[PDB]
């Protein structure tokens, strides 16, 4: 969710892409190290027993059995690194039957979120504009250049699918947590979807240029249970 | 009432009309073994063109003849379009009220 | 319990979103436009575009819909 | 040729190859081509490599092929059950190996 | 002194001074990563206080400057200029005029980019300089005008080259090249001259677009009028991948060459290297969008273009074995090019190696524009082109200057650059993976200990270059004692095993390519004559 | 012959050029068309009198250029066989680097035109714009380049064979030809419905119509100097690469301008 | 005329006779490259802030 | 080979050693991180 | 008017460099240098107006 000093790994689980992602990458990472571990120790063997060695085999050039083995190595290894990717890269796009969408747009060093699938029967879209907080004005516990004011809540166990744009420079909503990353490019809407697998807060950042104000820009979607969600759209 | 279907196709036929009156043309003039490869290829590339744009004003009268059969286009498709879109709401939103 | 909306249409299953809008705000005053000024079910329309694109879109379209500089127009007369 | 090379035609190639040198340096050219390939050549190789640096009449190339084939082989069995085999080619040409010419 | 150096119609004498301003630009922009990553440092606002938009300038200064002003003129350039007249005997290029134009209008493109960074505060975008960041209603200012009319004179100044190249080794070879007989160095500045004018003629039609869109008032890009932003970023990664590709295949040959010779081995299997060398040259061009796997395409090009960067992956990877293959067996002489070259190959292969942990369109999702990319290209970019570029300089530079330099000094400038370059970007994948973005002055203050790291190795990156400058002056006050008082090596290569003293001093050098027969400092008209070859 | 007075030559066919100074005069106007015209497009300096003199140094630097490199190909006589394939292939590199600018420009209308944005009105060409229509004007300024195209290739072939007063009247009446196409472009722009603001469909438009206008206008120069030096005896019957160059690129320039025609002008509108 | 080649006379530093100690002139080469960024930076912080 | 000791034993002996100060570069060519990390005040230092 | 090989006699005949060996080269190379010199000179005199900031007096 959030991130940890001195990490070395993902910001952990939150959907099913961000777990289909995790695998991935631990599925391709433990097929590329025995590729380099077996470069790092052909490169030892060879510079640490043939630099002692007085004469050199000048009379070997090609030989056409080995050459083909590897040429056809990689191939294999790239074949069966690719046989996942396309199951998450195809199911990642499914987004048959979401339950309720966000609108996430973002202007100039700030975002604005609104919902407007209309159960909130005070009648009207809720909108809010989501200003990060200038850091003098933190008070005792609240984490520095990604915290919010005013958060964007989401609930538990219901796909919600979300567009986003803007309406200048291109942004980025980008979440590492969810797994989400897609660029508010101010013509088009880009439509992602998320299922939320527990409670709590998610943090990210924007992710493309925007100018001057590009680190003072950051996202927060605390994530409720559907009774409280329901009570807070509700009332806001 | 071919003219539909590979008329539709217009500037698909044009153009692989172009590629296949280069390539007849080229063969038909290197077959010629005296002169320059740039000279072959110019007067290629000329009577290639030259039946090309020739043949661009044949599909505008066959685009008129198309014309007659399907009178003012680019509206009444749009129209169809709509009819699909106005059916595909009242059949969801029937069953939305009564399901 | 219940939180419903537009679903997944087949026309547009792609990653934009852009036209999916344009085509249901613009097929929205087509309805409402010809058919009958107001009386219908397609409130389906409305429903999608005020679910999915964005309230300055909608200001914008609206105010070139009243200055009659609209883009895509609505068959009005 | 870039077909390979079996071990009768190598060890007849390179007798032909060493029966022919003149100079100092086509004794040393021919004596690195022939070391530089992978295989340990067979002392019908070596001995006549002996003569071969003989006819030229200078002695460390006649004591580097035994530091070359040293070099080579695997282990120092082979190394012994070879240097017995050219004893009296060492013994009535009189060159000195290296172990025992710098002791150390 | 005026016509030798400012008229100068010579490909020996325009080479030198292409070098010239490629260790003042390198230093620049060095002087850059330095800035950046002292006040990436810590957080909270370091050394420039506030100011993010100076920051934006200072990255774009570092990326453009270092990318076109340094690698493409010292690996392109310099050692194109100097080296493919004299490796196929050509006694010097064709369309001399025209790489003496190409070196002159490089440091004029210099100068509009050092005093674009100056007025109205500057151009802040990055070096893949986007609308509409960079459109004038989000950005006012004639600072990105000045700061793209240098890519416009840099991209002119390229493609220049690379006419000249094509032309001087498709018909001024000596007697006896024929079509597959070249040096692999050759070869790989041809392709390399192909893909320019293949690649870079979109880029400047995207970037005079972008121009012409910024101050005539038209709508390429500005979207509420008609256009999309989405076609700059097709317009201009077309460009942007073959750029790399440009920009390391002279790598591959400068490399290629000095493992070949300093292993006493030819390369295993010349022609299916240049065969795979080729490939990727022509395939480079189908996979342009792998750095727009986020903006919106769709779920099919998006596999497609994840199918086609593996077949990309490919043959690097039979040209690496092929490398392994060469320096197996060998006699390998441990002199300062050849442990640039042996670090080569490890700091190139883990950078590909993360670099197709990239390639997945499914994984980019998580990766782009985050400090993982970082590692990635300042694996496969600085190490790769610039050990390249060492190995180049300290392999070939005792036959062109003339001037031994110090041995010892050069392999602690090795160990410095290698060690201090290493400590900074092996961070940068963890800040990627935990969630750290691009571009930022500074960072939410969890990930604070990887930056400091990388800032403690940027230090050291940049005393190696301080040695690296002793060195030349070192080589060029002392090259002469540095050839007498034992200081330095003097044949790159050893005498063979059973060859004596005095018949190593007739072959004094056992070379392959003609670089190494001509004298140091070779002479004005080196090939009076034409050098014959069976 | 004698070795005596075969050591007094060349000893290779190829070029050596003697240091010349029209690559750092020619560099340095560039330097200074390009901070000019990036410093008045903001108002810093008063008018444009200061960009019209850089591109004025830059055109006769150019011109003193190629008047060096007619006087070193024709007087001094260094342009061999070798050297004349050199350049001839030269010139073909850069034909194709000039051909890729276009193939940009016409991935910038596909890529705005078939997949049409919103804000157009989701149709190409967009609503409200007049488009030209293909078959008034521009019908004789695609059939003008074919007739310019025949008759440049037969006062080349007449050039070739040996008579004067046909590779001359050939020549002539393709320059009269093009530069008749220039006027009557400039016809069609000066009475348009859309200017180069207006959407994003005149601007992809002028763009590719604009750089095609300059590229034969730029080809109209070259025949002109092609021509004056036809006419000063300068042209050969078998040493004649400065005029195949011109030819090649007219020919090439022919069948840029009809595949910019026919999608611009039939498909588009 | 063929420039005449020499191991000095391939770059265009004059290194051994000259007056002044050739250390200057290759370190101040350096000096004003690595110190173009630095005028930069401080050009750009007197138009903004303070310093 | 035929005679002499074998191949196995003859290249185990060269090569076995040769493993762990493989292991040894690998483990501080890449395992620094581990050894900055352990001294940092975020493992309770 | 079939002057090329007294234009060729005299172009091999000389010292001068190539740009100067004309006859009539007089009139087109001094005031090139004269509008040269003086176009390029002129805007780093108008650069420090620019980096200042201070704009033209237009209008
Ligand atoms: C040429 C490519 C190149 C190289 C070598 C480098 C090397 C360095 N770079 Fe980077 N960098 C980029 C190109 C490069 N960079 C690009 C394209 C971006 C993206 C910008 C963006 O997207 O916004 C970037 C971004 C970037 C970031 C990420 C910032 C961010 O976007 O958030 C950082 C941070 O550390 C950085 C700093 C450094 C430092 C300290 C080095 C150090 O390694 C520098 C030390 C290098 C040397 C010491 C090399 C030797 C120098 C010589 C002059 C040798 C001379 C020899 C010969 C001429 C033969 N630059
Ligand atoms: C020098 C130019 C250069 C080179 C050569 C490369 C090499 C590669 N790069 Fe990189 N890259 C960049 C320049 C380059 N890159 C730049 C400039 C960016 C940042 C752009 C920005 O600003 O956004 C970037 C970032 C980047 C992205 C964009 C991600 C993003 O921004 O969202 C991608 C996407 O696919 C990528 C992938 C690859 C791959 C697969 C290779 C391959 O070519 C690597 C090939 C090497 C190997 C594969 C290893 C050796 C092979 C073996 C050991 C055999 C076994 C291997 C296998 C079986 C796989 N890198
Ligand atoms: C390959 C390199 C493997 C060695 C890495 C050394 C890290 C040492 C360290 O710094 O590990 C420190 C972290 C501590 O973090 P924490 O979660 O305890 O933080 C809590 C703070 N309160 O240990 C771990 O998290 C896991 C243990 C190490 C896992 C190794 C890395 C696994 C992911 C690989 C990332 C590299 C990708 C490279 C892509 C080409
Ligand atoms: C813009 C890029 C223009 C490139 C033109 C390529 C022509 C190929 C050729 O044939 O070049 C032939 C000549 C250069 O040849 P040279 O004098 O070196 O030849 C010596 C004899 N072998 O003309 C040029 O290139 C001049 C092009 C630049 C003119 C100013 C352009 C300003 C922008
Ligand atoms: C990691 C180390 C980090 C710390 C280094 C501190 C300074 C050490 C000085 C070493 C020295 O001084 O090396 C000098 C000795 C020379 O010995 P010789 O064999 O010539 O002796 C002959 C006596 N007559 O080693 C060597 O050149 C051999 C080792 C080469 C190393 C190349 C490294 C290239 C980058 C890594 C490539 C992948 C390898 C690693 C993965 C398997
Ligand atoms: C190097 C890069 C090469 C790639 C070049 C890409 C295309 C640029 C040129 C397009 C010409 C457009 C045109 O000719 O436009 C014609 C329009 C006039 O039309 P109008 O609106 O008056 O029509 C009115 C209808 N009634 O002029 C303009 O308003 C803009 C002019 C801008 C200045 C000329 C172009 C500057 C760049 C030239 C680079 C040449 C090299
Ligand atoms: C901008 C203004 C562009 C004006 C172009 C003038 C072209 C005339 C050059 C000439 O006349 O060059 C004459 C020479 C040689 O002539 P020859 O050997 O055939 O004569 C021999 C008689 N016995 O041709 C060339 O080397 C090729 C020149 C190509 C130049 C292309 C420049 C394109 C610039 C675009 C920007
Ligand atoms: C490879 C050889 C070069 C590696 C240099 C890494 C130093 C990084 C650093 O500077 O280490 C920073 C750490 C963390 O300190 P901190 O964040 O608590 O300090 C807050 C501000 N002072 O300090 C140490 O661990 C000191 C011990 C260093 C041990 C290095 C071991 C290398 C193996
Ligand atoms: Cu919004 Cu960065
Ligand atoms: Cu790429
Ligand atoms: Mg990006």
């Amino acid at each position: 969710d959030v991130p940890t000093p001195y990490a070395c790994y993902f910001q952990d689980s939150a959907t099913p892409n961000q777990e289909g992602i995790l695998e991935l990458h631990d599925n391709i990472m433990f097929y590329l190290l025995v590729i380099l571990g077996l470069v790092s120790w052909m490169l030892y063997t060879i510079v640490m027993t043939y630099s002692k060695n007085p004469i050199a085999y000048k009379y070997i050039k090609h030989g056409q059995t080995i050459e083909v083995i590897w040429t056809i190595f990689p191939a294999v290894i790239l074949l069966i690194i690719a046989f996942p990717s396309f199951i998450l890269l195809y199911l990642c796009d499914e987004v048959i039957s979401p339950a309720m969408t966000i609108k996430a747009i973002g202007y100039q060093w700030y975002w604005k979120y609104e919902y407007s699938d209309f159960i909130n029967d005070s009648g009207e879209t809720v909108e809010f504009e989501s200003y990060v907080i200038p850091d003098e004005l933190l008070e005792e516990g609240q984490l520095r250049l990604l915290d919010t004011d005013t958060s964007m809540v989401v609930p538990v166990d219901t796909h919600i699918r979300f567009v986003v744009t803007a309406a200048d420079v291109i942004h980025d909503f980008a979440i590492p947590s969810l797994g989400i990353k897609v660029d508010a490019t101010p013509g088009r809407l880009n439509q992602v979807s998320a299922l939320i697998q527990r409670e709590g807060v998610f943090y990210g950042a924007c992710s493309e240029l925007c100018g001057t104000g590009h680190a003072n820009m950051p996202i927060k979607i605390e994530a409720v249970s559907l009774p409280k969600f329901l009570e807070w759209l509700n009332e806001q | 009432k071919f003219v539909e279907g590979l008329s539709n196709n217009k500037y698909k036929i044009i153009t692989g009309a172009w590629a296949a009156s280069l390539y007849g043309s080229w063969v038909i003039v290197n077959k010629d073994p005296i002169m320059t490869k740039a000279q072959k290829i110019v007067q290629a590339r000329m009577y290639a063109q030259f039946i090309t744009v020739g043949l661009l004003l044949a599909s505008v009268g066959l685009s008129m003849y198309e014309n007659k059969l399907h009178p003012n286009k680019q509206k009444v498709n749009e129209m169809r379009r709509w009819e699909n879109a106005l059916r595909v709401a009242e059949e969801e939103e029937r069953l939305e009220k009564e399901g | 319990s219940p939180l419903h909306t537009v679903g997944f249409d087949a026309r547009f299953p792609q990653q934009n979103q852009t036209k999916h809008c344009w085509q249901s705000y613009v097929d929205y005053h087509k309805c409402v436009n010809m058919k009958g000024e107001d009386f219908a079910p397609c409130k389906v329309f409305w429903k999608t575009y005020n679910a999915l694109c964005p309230l300055d879109w909608i200001e914008k379209w609206d105010d070139q819909r009243e200055k009659g500089i609209f883009a895509g127009d609505i068959n009005s007369d | 040729a870039h077909d390979e090379e079996t071990f009768e035609e190598f060890t007849a190639r390179y007798e032909k190859e060493f029966d022919e040198a003149y100079d100092l340096f086509e004794v040393q050219r021919v004596l690195n081509n022939c070391f530089s390939y992978d295989l340990v050549p067979a002392p019908a190789v070596i001995e006549k490599a002996l003569r071969a640096a003989r006819r030229v009449n200078d002695l460390p190339t006649a004591i580097r092929v035994f530091e070359a084939l040293k070099y080579k082989v695997e282990n120092e069995d082979q190394y012994k059950a070879y240097l017995d085999e050219l004893k009296d080619v060492r013994q009535e040409l009189g060159v000195p190996l290296k172990e025992e010419l710098f002791p150390s | 002194m005026v016509q030798r150096w400012l008229y100068s119609t010579n490909a020996k004498d325009i080479a030198v001074l292409y070098f010239m301003l490629a260790i003042f630009s390198g230093m620049a922009g060095t002087a850059m990563s330095l800035i950046i990553r002292l006040e990436l440092a810590a957080p909270g606002s370091q050394y420039l206080h506030g100011n993010s938009q100076l920051f934006n300038v200072l990255v774009v200064g570092h990326a453009v400057l270092m990318i076109f002003f340094l690698v493409m003129p010292a690996l392109i350039g310099g050692f194109g200029n100097y080296l493919l007249p004299l490796m196929i005997g050509a006694t010097d290029t064709a369309f001399p005029r025209i790489n003496n134009i190409a070196f002159w209008v490089l440091p004029m493109g210099l100068v509009c980019l050092v005093t674009s960074t100056l007025v109205e505060s500057g151009a802040g975008t990055g070096w893949t300089v986007y609308p509409p960041l960079s459109s004038i209603q989000a950005h006012s200012g004639p600072s990105v005008d000045l700061a793209i009319f240098a890519l416009h004179l840099t991209s002119i100044s390229s493609l220049l080259g690379a006419i000249n190249f094509i032309v001087t080794t498709l018909n001024m070879r000596t007697n006896g090249m024929t079509m597959h007989k070249l040096p692999l160095f050759v070869w790989s500045i041809f392709i390399t001259a192909f893909l320019l004018l293949l690649s870079l003629p979109v880029l400047s039609a995207g970037i005079t677009m972008l121009l012409l869109d910024r101050n005539f008032n038209t709508s390429f890009f500005e979207v509420s009028g008609g256009g999309d932003p989405i076609l700059y970023e097709h317009l201009f990664w077309f460009f942007g991948h073959p750029e790399v590709y440009i920009l390391i295949i002279p790598g591959f040959g400068i490399i290629s060459h000095v493992v070949s010779t300093y292993s006493k081995k030819p390369v295993f299997g010349e022609i299916s290297m240049v065969y795979a060398m080729a490939s990727i040259g022509l395939l480079g061009f189908l996979v342009w969008s792998h750095h727009m796997y986020i903006v919106g395409l769709d779920a099919d090009t998006r596999a497609y273009f994840t199918s086609a960067t593996m077949i990309i992956a490919i043959p690097t990877g039979i040209k690496i074995f092929s490398w392994l293959a060469t320096i197996h067996g060998g006699s390998i002489r441990l002199a300062t090019p050849m442990l640039y070259a042996i670090a080569f190959l490890f700091l190139f292969t883990m950078g590909g190696l993360t670099g197709v942990a990239l390639a997945n369109a499914s994984l980019d999702v998580a990766f782009h524009d985050t400090y993982y990319v970082v590692g990635h290209f300042h694996y496969v970019l600085s190490m790769g082109a610039i050990f390249s570029l060492f190995a180049g300089y300290y392999y070939w530079s005792p036959q062109i200057l003339g001037l031994n330099y110090n041995e010892k000094l050069a392999q602690i400038q090795f160990w410095l650059i290698f060690i201090g370059a290493n400590v900074i970007f092996f961070p940068m994948h963890f800040l990627g993976i935990n969630g750290m973005p691009r571009r930022i002055p500074d960072y939410p203050d969890a990930f604070a200990g990887w930056n400091y790291v990388a800032s403690i190795g940027s230090f050291i990156a940049t005393l190696s270059l301080f040695l690296f400058i002793y060195i030349l002056y070192d080589q060029l006050v002392n090259g002469l004692n540095n050839k007498v008082n034992n200081k330095s090596v003097i044949y790159n290569k050893a005498p063979d095993f059973v060859e004596s003293n005095t018949i190593f001093n007739l072959n004094t050098v056992k070379s392959s390519s003609i670089e190494f027969l001509l004298t140091s400092p070779p002479a004005v008209h080196s090939f009076n004559t034409p050098a014959v070859q069976s | 012959m004698t070795h005596l007075e075969r050591s007094r030559h060349q000893q290779h066919p190829f070029h050596m050029v003697m240091p010349s100074p029209w690559p750092i005069v020619v560099s340095f106007a560039l330097l200074s068309l390009a901070l000019s015209t990036a410093l008045t497009m903001h108002g810093y300096i008063g008018n444009m009198n200061m960009v019209y003199l850089a591109l004025f140094v830059l055109l006769t630097s150019s011109i003193l250029w190629f008047r060096d490199i007619v006087a070193e190909a024709t007087y001094l006589g260094d342009h061999t066989m070798a050297v004349r394939k050199g350049i001839n292939l030269g010139f073909l590199m850069f034909v194709l680097s000039e051909v890729l600018i276009f193939a940009g420009l016409f991935w910038a209308y596909f890529h705005s035109a078939m997949s049409p944005d919103v804000t157009l009105g989701a149709c190409w060409p967009p609503v409200g714009i007049e488009a030209v229509q293909p078959t008034e004007l521009p019908l004789l300024n695609t059939i003008i380049l074919l007739s310019s195209g025949a008759t440049v290739t037969y006062s080349h072939h007449a050039l070739i064979a040996g008579n004067r007063n046909k590779a001359l009247s050939g020549l002539l009446i393709t320059f009269w030809l093009i530069v008749i196409f220039v006027t009557c472009q400039y016809i069609e722009y000066t009475n348009a419905a859309f200017t180069i603001s207006d959407g994003v469909y005149g601007s992809v438009f002028y763009a590719g119509t604009g750089l095609h206008f300059l590229h034969m206008v730029m080809l109209a120069a070259m025949l002109g100097v092609n021509y004056w030096r036809m006419r000063n005896y300068h042209l050969t019957a078998g040493h004649h690469v400065g005029y195949e160059t011109t030819i090649i690129y007219t020919h090439v320039l022919d069948v840029i301008w009809l595949f910019l025609y026919v999608v611009f002008y039939w498909w588009g509108v | 005329v063929h420039f005449k080649d020499g191991v000095y006379e391939n770059i265009p530093f004059k290194v051994k006779g000259r007056k002044t100690p050739y250390a200057l002139s290759h370190f101040g080469f350096f000096a004003i490259g690595f110190a173009v960024p630095f005028v930069a930076c401080y050009v750009q912080l007197k138009k903004s802030g303070a310093f | 080979g035929r005679i002499g000791e074998s191949w196995v034993i003859t290249e185990g002996r060269r090569l076995i050693p040769e493993i762990f100060q493989w292991s040894a570069v690998l483990s501080v060519c890449l395992g620094w991180p581990g050894a900055v990390y352990f001294f940092s005040k975020a493992r309770k230092a | 008017a079939n002057k090329v090989i007294q234009l060729q006699k005299i172009f091999q005949s000389s010292t001068k460099p190539l740009w100067w060996r004309h006859p009539r080269s007089a009139l087109y190379l001094y005031p090139f240098y004269a509008i040269f010199a003086v176009a390029v000179v002129t805007p780093l005199l108008y650069i420090p107006n620019a980096i200042r900031g201070i704009k033209a007096k237009k209008a």
